[PDB]
């Protein structure tokens, strides 16, 4: 089923999961219908973790 | 267009349907023309597709109406994809990836309790549904004059082709158990896809305006009960308040009574006095809606005017202007139709040949109405909006020097006893490819030296098709811009894969520094002397 999100979440809603670094939970929760919100309340437990997952990939290089 | 060339696209999307649809058991489409009263070619196989432009809104607003069945046919069935119903390739996806395509949409429709004009039986079985499930839920039963939903399963139960994920499908919404779904918080089907679009348009940038229709040509019976007497008005106005309480997303509601004189089918009802009772009905509603919903976010009200000079008098705008009316919709079309005129003719046009022939609907034009409306009724052009069809009108046995017609011949179109669309016309009869406006496979393309409109014709028994073109639409938009209109509106928005809708943005002057281009395909057709009937009597 997951590609039904990636067609339109990535089609218009957000450019990428990295741009979810904008949000606060109530801002994010407001925007979504039952077909997202009924399969979306878990997202910020790993997606805000994604929003700090690139962090040292361009600084661990300090040597 | 001094000696200049252009080049075609190698494909026109070419998805599933049409290439197999050609063989289907009542698709009687001769590329030479026919009396074949049915044919079913899908929209997505002659498709040029849409293009982005700078959308600066200081122009006449480009808008569209919508109807809920693609394979449209009298006495509808369950299911789809199999002749009785089909989507015609109209998935909402082509608008979901182009949310900026229209400046307004106009939805349709609601029934009314006791209104045999919409339907006496099946809609009133949905009303029997309300008046059985509601008291079981402790909710109120509703009396005559209240609004009612048309098809709860088809409206809110279905999920395919409305741009929803498959699991959104909700099968319980039959006539005995549906009222709990009847608010925006439970929006599904197309009523989900519209609400979804309003958010997505704003999420990428700019908003969308959303009106809805009640009534029409066979659908204007109980308006003569409703308007005439307060005891029907109260239940109705309370039901409009209850609708905007249930569904705040809509911006506007319009009655489509045909007509304040007589107008429509014999199922419709009108007294002479209903042309005044309608002014009371709308002022009472305007007052109740102003009371409930204030002014900073109030819901708009507009009218459907006749394009016929006698009937724009009966429409009584010069009283409504003083009682409260936002916009005036010039539906100046159906000036021809396949069966009911004694001679071949044209659905409308910009410029009459000189005179309305035998004082008929034919040989009229859009030039005639505004000259009276702006001056003898005094109307601002910024209230006036110009309506147009997105299809052709066929006839048979035609001759161009005498306009005589085979008196009861139901000439070819799409669907079933209905009009041919332009995509199936370019697929078979007409050049959109090779630097001249002309016919192909044995059709010809004509231009009347009297009115300057175009039409297709054929040299068998005499197949004829009145139709619009990229040329005339490129002109109508530049005309409408100079003629100061509040807007222009399509009918119905499911009927163009981008052939004339590109030409509308290009006609109104939306731009960017393309899927296809048409310069040497804006030249005219064969300059025929298609006489008015007065010029055939002379």
């Amino acid at each position: 089923y997951s590609q039904s999100l990636a067609d339109t979440l990535l089609g218009l809603g957000y450019r990428s999961i990295f741009d979810i670094a904008k949000v606060s939970r109530q801002r994010f929760i407001k925007r979504h219908d039952e077909s997202l919100l009924g399969n979306g309340a878990v997202i910020f437990d790993k997606a805000v973790s994604m929003a700090n997952q690139v962090l040292q990939k361009y600084r661990k290089n300090r040597l | 267009v001094k000696p200049t060339e252009n080049i075609p696209s190698p494909i026109l999307v070419e998805d599933k349907y049409t290439e197999e649809t050609y063989s289907r058991p009542d698709v009687n489409f001769k590329e030479d023309g026919s009396q074949g009263n049915l044919s079913y070619t899908a929209t997505r196989v002659c498709a040029p597709m849409y293009n982005h432009y700078v959308g600066d809104k200081t122009k006449p607003k480009l808008s569209a109406y919508i109807t809920d069945w693609c394979q449209y046919d009298a006495r509808l069935d369950g299911g789809g994809s199999k002749e009785e119903e089909r989507g015609r390739g109209f998935d909402l996806a082509t608008l979901m990836q182009n949310p900026a395509t229209y400046d307004r949409l106009i939805f349709s429709f609601l029934g009314i309790c006791g209104d045999i004009g919409n339907k006496s039986k099946k809609v009133q079985e949905v009303w029997d549904g309300w008046n059985a499930q509601a008291p079981s839920l402790g909710l109120p039963q509703i009396g005559k004059g209240h609004i009612v939903p048309l098809d709860p399963y088809g409206d809110l139960g279905t999920a395919r082709n409305v741009g929803l994920p498959p699991e959104s499908a909700d099968t319980s919404i039959e006539s005995g158990t549906f009222l709990p779904y009847y608010q925006q918080n439970r929006a599904a089907g197309l009523l989900g896809g519209l609400r979804e679009l309003q958010k997505k348009a704003h999420a990428m940038g700019h908003k969308l305006d959303l009106a809805f229709s009640i009534g029409g040509w066979s659908l204007s019976s109980y308006f003569s009960a409703l308007a005439e007497n307060p005891d029907e008005r109260r239940v109705f106005v309370a039901s409009v308040v209850d609708f905007f309480v249930r569904f705040p997303m809509f911006s506007c509601v319009d009655i489509d009574w045909e007509y304040p004189g007589g107008g429509g089918d014999e199922g419709n009802i009108s007294s002479d006095k209903d042309g005044e009772n309608y002014v009371l009905l709308i002022k009472e509603l305007r007052s109740a809606l102003d009371s409930r919903f204030g002014y900073s976010n109030r819901k708009e009200i507009s009218i459907a005017c006749s394009g016929v000079k006698a009937k724009l008098k009966k429409s009584n705008i010069d009283q409504l202007v003083a009682n409260g009316l936002d916009n005036i919709y010039l539906m100046s079309y159906d000036f021809f139709g396949t069966i009911w005129a004694d001679y071949i003719g044209h659905h409308t046009n910009l410029y009459s040949p000189k005179d309305p022939g035998e004082q008929e609907l034919f040989d009229l034009s859009a030039e005639a109405a505004i000259d009276y409306l702006h001056n003898e009724l005094g109307i601002p052009m910024e209230k006036i909006h110009l309506g147009y069809a997105n299809y052709g009108r066929s006839a048979v046995g035609g001759d161009l020097t005498t306009r005589q017609y085979t008196k009861n011949g139901p000439a070819l179109g799409t669907m079933e006893n209905g009009a041919p669309e332009f995509f199936d016309i370019v697929k078979n009869y007409m050049d959109a490819e090779h630097s001249l406006s002309m016919g192909k496979n044995g059709f010809v393309l004509m231009t009347d030296t009297n009115a300057d409109a175009d039409f297709l014709f054929s040299e068998a028994k005499g197949h004829f098709i009145s139709l619009d073109t990229p040329r005339t639409v490129k002109q109508k938009g530049e005309y409408a811009a100079k003629n100061k209109l509040g807007g222009v509106f399509s009918w119905s928005g499911d009927q163009d894969c981008g052939l004339l809708a590109n030409a509308a943005r290009e006609g109104l002057g939306y731009v960017a520094d393309e899927t296809i281009d048409m310069g040497p395909l804006y030249n005219p057709g064969k300059e025929i002397y298609l006489k008015s009937i007065s010029e055939i009597k002379s």
